[PDB]
């Protein structure tokens, strides 16, 4: 309900393509 | 005396015309001392008592500059320690010095018919190991080297590039500074520090707006009337992302070493500290690296080696997500669960009392 | 947490009287490094008259050290490193070649004459400076020609062959618990800060320029490992930094160390390189802002020892040591120079005054928070005594 | 490198 | 010309070791806990075993013999950097000092046998051999190097000397990087 608003979110305020698929990638990491 | 000194001219001599002509226009109390001073031996430990050739100008091993031992018989030069074996500096042997090959020749005399005899009885003798008989008898006429990787090996990694002597460089090596030969002489006081001009750095070379910082998410390009307002904007070396200094709290600009990179990659190495190491490989291209699209996606593990899309394992972003709240859902009701037990046998053995 | 201050004047303390005492070698002036070097043992030599002819030495003991022996060198760096100092000289160098390249003594820091004595000279003034702080025999010990904080144990680096402010601390810890030693030149003293890295009995604080410069060391994050974790500070700055902008960092920084640490004895390194106008530094810094530390270290009321260091221009140099001296004696001294020996290097103005330029400062406050902020942070971890 | 000579 | 296919897991542990002993200025921590021989003599014993008919037998141990061989006569010459003859001149020193001659393959691990190993086609190719010869050491050489990459988790950990211990590096100091580079 809210996460999907949470993951949203973040794509949004992240701006970038790059920067997005650099977070991605951490979060996969952990 | 007669020899000059760094004024120009002799010591026992006044200034010249020239220089008096472009420069130019048209008791004491400290007698005393050896009267004041004493000495202090106070310290604790005071029971202390207390073809005419030359050789070339590199080595012939490493192919770099130093002080070589020379050969007299041909060109070569070696440094100390790359022989074999390593020579003492201070105790060489005078008499005459000459490198593997000269003496490998002169023991033969010159004569490769005696090269035949001397081979062949070798092979005969080293019957052991007789797949290993001709190398063992070149291994003799060789001068020394030094360890270099086969280039069949250093192209199977192309961000990987041989340095200047032979040095390993991995694409974060920035770059020598070329017109910063160009820098010694300069423009002025106009720096390569990057001081006193600060108007067109927060300005977009190509497209021509202004770079804004990621953190505070404004150009303060101040206003150089009031030129206490700018603050030093730098572009990341990878993903051009620019930071101002005091956001990013470096106090400097990245302009020898190596790359600055932004707080924005992941890592490149982790040190778990649980401690384990590495999770990622290197780029294996040449068109070698090979994908995978794994048929199941909220349980694939394979690396911390993926690719996003739309060995190298290919995954997208819902898998990503489903397997963070996945991990985050089942190790909170884990942990939570393990509180809840240690709790309740906490009130049955107190009970118990 | 940073904020912005002026700079008001100096004004001496009239119930903190001192007993100083003064280390001067009449010899050690003599010895020069080469021609032109920016090193000059001179420049203790002009300072020293000024001091004689403002009448300073009415009001102060003046000695001269025994020197140290090969014996008390080694305390600190190895036998080695030792004998190969009191063995070579500009003739025999070639001799040798091997150890010009182990131990670093051959062209940054050549060899030139009599090297050995400056050496001993340095050490013997520090280590008895410092055995007469422990004694109970003196509150402030001033010895100028000390100071050299980058030699390494077996290695010179930085112009320096011999680090005596080592011995100084090692000589001081023999009945102080804590030691403090603050570093006010415009580089990194990395000698002391390894030497004393993995301690928790002295506690090094070093404001230093920090970027592409020598030698590169001494970043926010170089907090100490081991047993001395926590007690090593770096506060890297940039160029052009002035007198209010190093009065508003140094005194907060000074004040929180001396309410946690609680140190028995400083140790203060005032080398002048960080002042206005010099060869190698890059700050600028006036005579009175550079000596508002020496004031405020003195403030506390503790045993102190005052050691020399850097300084590249031989005028700036001495005067910022003889008003500092002077200010140690709880005098500020007249701002026109006495006729000396040396009259005619401070001119234009003949004043005891330097100045400093229109230098553009680029320590933005935030950054100096930021700084500030992890420092205090770092340092709350440091306070039982 | 290191501090000038 | 002569060809071998060397894993590429075993090239970038080569990568890595050239990355060591250029710009990160380490150097091998000697006597190895585990050497040449242990490596070679853990390899025959386990692949003699495994064939039946005794010539596989008999050129296994020859293979094994001459490598050892071959690696004790080219380890100083050709497959040290130069970094690191200032540790095999300090190694012959305290050699020669006990009236023992230096041993190399009790010292070295098994980096520098992959070393020898890389670089082994242009020494085969420099020579007059045979071709049944060349092919059949590289057959032998390409048998070894699979049997090693099967146990490749086993001899070239990664530890950080700077972190724990023990690890197969260790940092020098500048006396030492003085004396071996920049004499
Ligand atoms: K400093
Ligand atoms: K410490
Ligand atoms: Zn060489
Ligand atoms: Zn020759
Ligand atoms: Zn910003
Ligand atoms: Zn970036
Ligand atoms: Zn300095």
């Amino acid at each position: 309900n809210e996460e999907v608003t949470f993951f949203e979110k973040a794509k949004r305020y992240i701006g970038n393509k790059h920067l997005y698929t650099e977070f991605l990638k951490i979060l996969n990491l952990y | 005396d007669s020899k000059v000194s760094v004024t120009g001219l002799p010591l026992n001599k006044g200034p010249s015309e020239k220089i008096k002509r472009e420069s130019l226009w048209n008791d004491l109390k400290t007698f005393l001392t050896e009267n004041m001073t004493e000495e202090s031996n106070i310290r604790s430990t005071i029971g202390w008592n207390g073809i005419d050739f030359e050789n070339e100008d590199f080595c012939s091993a490493c192919n770099q500059s130093g002080s070589f031992l020379c050969c007299d018989t041909c060109p070569k030069s070696f440094h100390f320690l790359c022989l074999d074996p390593p020579i003492d500096p201070n105790n060489l042997p005078k008499g005459d010095w000459h490198c593997n090959e000269c003496k490998f020749k002169i023991f033969i005399n010159n004569s490769m018919a005696t090269l035949k005899k001397i081979e062949s009885n070798f092979i005969k003798q080293n019957n052991n190991v007789k797949i290993f008989a001709k190398l063992l008898f070149n291994i003799d006429s060789h001068n020394p080297k030094q360890f270099q990787l086969p280039n069949y090996i250093k192209e199977t990694f192309p961000a990987v590039k041989t340095g200047s002597r032979g040095q390993y460089s991995d694409e974060n090596d920035k770059i020598p500074l070329t017109d910063r030969q160009l820098f010694n002489t300069s423009y002025g006081q106009s720096i390569t520090k990057l001081d006193s001009y600060n108007p067109d750095t927060h300005i977009d070379s190509n497209s021509g707006k202004f770079l804004i910082c990621y953190k505070c998410n404004q150009t303060r390009l101040g206003s150089w009337s009031h030129p206490e307002n700018s603050r030093l904007i730098m572009t990341c070396d990878y993903c051009q992302t620019p930071w101002h200094l005091d956001c990013v709290p470096r106090a400097s600009f990245k302009n020898l070493g190596s790359k600055w990179k932004c707080p924005l990659h992941s890592p490149t190495k982790v040190y778990k500290k649980i401690y384990k190491v590495w999770k990622k490989q290197r780029l294996i291209n040449k068109k070698n690296q090979l994908y995978y699209e794994p048929l199941q996606k909220i349980g694939y593990q394979n690396n911390g080696n993926i690719q996003i899309i739309p060995k190298i394992t290919q995954i997208d972003e819902n898998s990503i997500k489903y397997d963070f709240f996945d991990k985050i859902y089942k190790s909170k009701m884990v942990q939570k669960r393990k509180l809840f037990q240690f709790q309740e046998s906490l009130i049955d053995k107190l009970v118990s009392n | 947490v940073y904020e912005a201050t002026p700079f008001d004047p100096i004004t001496v303390k009239p119930s903190d009287k001192r007993r100083v005492a003064y280390f001067y070698d009449a010899d050690v002036g003599n010895y020069a490094y080469g021609a032109g070097h920016p090193m000059k043992p001179h420049r203790i030599r002009m300072a020293h008259s000024l001091i004689m002819n403002y009448g300073l030495y009415k009001k102060m003991e003046i000695y001269r050290a025994k020197p140290a022996t090969k014996q008390e060198m080694c305390q600190f760096h190895t036998d080695e490193y030792i004998d190969f100092l009191s063995r070579v000289t500009p003739d025999n160098l070639e001799m040798f070649k091997r150890e010009s390249v182990k131990f670093n003594v051959g062209d940054d820091c050549p060899v030139f004459d009599g090297l050995y004595e400056y050496c001993s000279i340095s050490g013997g003034g520090s280590m008895e400076g410092a055995a007469r702080l422990n004694r109970g025999k003196c509150d402030v010990a001033v010895n100028y020609a000390g100071g050299l904080h980058h030699a390494k144990k077996s290695e010179a680096s930085g112009f320096c062959y011999l680090n005596d402010i080592v011995l100084g601390i090692i000589e001081l810890l023999r009945y102080h618990p804590r030691v403090l030693y603050i570093d006010i030149d415009v580089h990194h003293g990395d000698g002391v800060e390894e030497a004393f890295y993995t301690t928790d009995r002295v506690m090094t604080c070093s404001f230093h320029k920090y970027g592409e410069f020598f030698p590169g060391t001494g970043e926010l994050r170089d907090i100490g490992v081991g047993a001395g974790k926590n007690y090593a500070v770096n506060v890297p700055l940039r160029d052009g930094i002035d007198d209010a902008t190093y009065r508003s960092v140094f005194e907060p920084v000074i004040k929180k160390i001396m309410e946690w640490y609680q140190p028995s004895a400083v140790v203060l390194q005032c080398g002048g390189d960080s002042l206005s106008g010099d060869r190698l530094g890059c700050f600028n810094l006036s005579m009175e802002g550079h000596a508002n530390c020496v004031n405020y270290v003195k403030s506390f009321g503790i045993p102190m020892m005052v050691v020399g260091g850097g300084g590249y221009t031989m005028r700036n140099v001495a005067r910022t040591w003889c008003f500092e001296t002077g200010l140690l004696n709880n005098v500020v001294l007249d701002k026109d120079l006495p006729y000396n020996e040396y009259y005619e290097y401070y001119g234009p103005d003949y004043k005891l005054s330097v100045r400093p330029s229109n230098m553009f400062n680029v320590n933005t406050p935030e950054y100096l928070d930021k700084v500030m902020t992890n420092i205090f942070a770092n340092l709350e971890n440091t306070k039982y005594a | 490198x290191x501090k000038x000579x | 010309k002569i060809s071998l296919q060397i894993p590429i897991k075993l090239k970038s542990v080569l990568v890595d070791d050239w990355e060591y002993v250029t710009k990160d200025k380490k150097i091998c921590r000697l006597p190895a806990d585990v050497t040449v021989e242990m490596v070679l003599n853990k390899y025959e014993h386990e692949v003699s075993q495994e064939l039946e008919s005794p010539g596989s037998q008999s050129q296994l141990s020859e293979y094994c013999a001459g490598l050892k061989l071959y690696f004790d006569k080219c380890l100083g010459n050709m497959l040290l950097y130069r970094l690191e003859r200032l540790q095999y001149d300090e190694l012959l020193k305290k050699s020669s000092k006990d009236q023992k001659p230096l041993v190399p393959i009790r010292i070295y691990g098994a980096i520098h046998l992959l070393r020898l190993i890389s670089v082994l086609p242009e020494l085969i190719s420099s020579t007059t051999m045979d071709l049944q010869s060349c092919q059949l050491l590289i057959k032998q050489t390409e048998d070894f190097l699979v049997w090693l990459l099967m146990h490749v988790d086993e001899y070239f950990n990664d530890k950080d000397p700077n972190r724990s211990d023990d690890a197969l590096y260790v940092n020098t100091s500048s006396q030492y990087e003085g004396v071996a580079l920049g004499m």
